[PDB]
């Protein structure tokens, strides 16, 4: 939420997985915790 | 390739087809690119979905449904829902904690439906008007709701698609469908986004703000009974009036004259975004003399000023909201046909220090539009 969206962009490019037609924020949130480890 | 944004409107919806790299709005049997979110039933149990139902509510004033929106996903103890049932002239009855529309068709023949079940004919209706344009089935599907939908609402209106044989590929928000139209997903760094959507039948103000071409609603406001409708009913009384003085007649015991003086009036409202002055008619079974006066454009205007003032109450909200002043919004968009009116038009530029609204798309097809770019993205 506090991170821009640049820095959203970037954590989903940087595992290799694009956000196809993300047009909110919650969209690039929500495709990031589907990705995301949270358990480690 | 073809898919399709549905714009799932209050009183109007509206279809764009998304077919080699663009949208294409869509006229519907009547040449109109919106259609009322409008249904009635035949005796014989036939659906008459949007023109033709609206145009005759005035002499099937408890059978002819319609603000399906206003229930659907709701509770039936939401205060909400217990306001507009007070308007609502077809019959609301709970089920099981649920809002359900009954109507009588005819010949000892009632017929109850979710909500949902209302909104699936209109989809259908919408998904039919680009098919018999295009001479092929269409299938694929983006459909708006209104920013503020919950996910109960935002799931029943997925099921309404469903039921109209939609794949629904994503529920969309309006205000970001309607942004998305007027460009504004180009927009480059941090900016704050107004959107004021003057329905029909409602008024919603949305603030969101875009950050490196992503949107996020940030708070939303509005007037759920202020909308198009109520300018087009203060000209009907006040031409109800001059008819009555006329004639000394009341034309509201002529059902299809009410019905033909709201298209007159209608049309002069859009006459006069254009023009300075416009023709009205009453037409009756009942008198001889075919009634015929003008309505000016400052005539209209004074008819329904406190109403286009009131619009600038929830903007005001909005941003107290969001803790921004009217200098911080970058982008003002408009959507819906009354905000063609140009008194509208006014306030909103006066209220935000003569800055200028974005421009390019019809605002009645705008949000259809934004939702049918998102298919063509989707797909
Ligand atoms: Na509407």
């Amino acid at each position: 939420k506090k991170l821009r969206v640049k820095e959203l962009k970037k954590i989903l490019d940087d595992w290799g997985e694009m956000c196809k037609g993300c047009a909110e924020k919650s969209d690039y949130i929500r495709k990031i915790n589907e990705l995301m480890p949270k358990y480690a | 390739g073809t898919v399709v944004g549905i714009d799932l409107g209050t009183t109007y919806s509206c279809v764009g087809v998304f077919k080699n790299g663009r949208v294409e709005i869509i006229a519907n049997d009547q040449g109109n690119r919106i259609t009322p979110s409008y249904v009635a039933f035949t005796p014989e149990g036939e659906r008459l979905i949007g023109d033709a139902a609206k145009n005759q509510l005035t002499s099937n004033p408890e059978n002819t449904v319609f603000d399906a929106k206003r229930l659907i996903g709701r509770t039936w103890n939401d205060p909400s829902v217990q306001q507009d049932i007070k308007f609502l002239p077809f019959k609301v009855v709970e089920k099981k904690t649920k809002p359900y529309i009954q109507v009588d068709i005819g010949g000892g023949q009632t017929k109850t439906f979710a909500p949902e079940e209302i909104s699936a004919m209109v989809l259908t209706k919408m998904k039919e008007t680009a098919e018999a344009y295009l001479g092929k089935k269409v299938t694929h599907a983006v459909v708006t709701v209104p920013a503020y939908f919950n996910d109960a609402q935002r799931q029943a209106t997925k099921d309404a698609g469903t039921i109209a044989g939609l794949n629904v590929m994503r529920i969309i928000n309006e205000p970001t469908a309607a942004a998305i139209a007027y460009g504004l997903d180009k927009r480059e760094g941090e900016k704050n986004i107004l959107v004021f959507d003057l329905g029909g039948g409602t008024f919603d103000v949305s603030l969101l703000t875009i950050d490196n071409g992503v949107f996020e609603v940030v708070a939303t406001n509005g007037d759920t009974h202020l909308g198009g409708e109520d300018f087009d009913q203060r000209v009907m009384e006040h031409f109800i009036k001059l008819y009555k003085k006329k004639t000394g007649k009341d034309v509201r015991k002529d059902n299809r004259a009410v019905q033909k003086l709201r298209r007159e009036v209608e049309k002069a409202k859009r006459a006069l975004s254009s023009q300075h002055q416009a023709r009205i008619e009453i037409e009756s079974f009942f008198e001889g003399e075919d009634f015929s006066e003008t309505l000016t454009r400052a005539k209209f205007e004074e008819l329904n000023m406190d109403l286009f003032r009131s619009t600038m109450k929830p903007v005001q909200k909005v941003l107290e909201d969001s803790d921004l002043k009217k200098s911080d919004i970058d982008e003002i968009v408009l959507v819906g046909g009354s905000t063609r009116i140009p008194k509208i038009q006014q306030l909103v530029k006066e209220f935000f220090n003569g800055k200028e609204p974005s421009r390019g798309i019809n605002p009645d097809e705008a949000v259809a539009y934004g939702a049918a770019v998102q298919a063509g993205v989707l797909s």
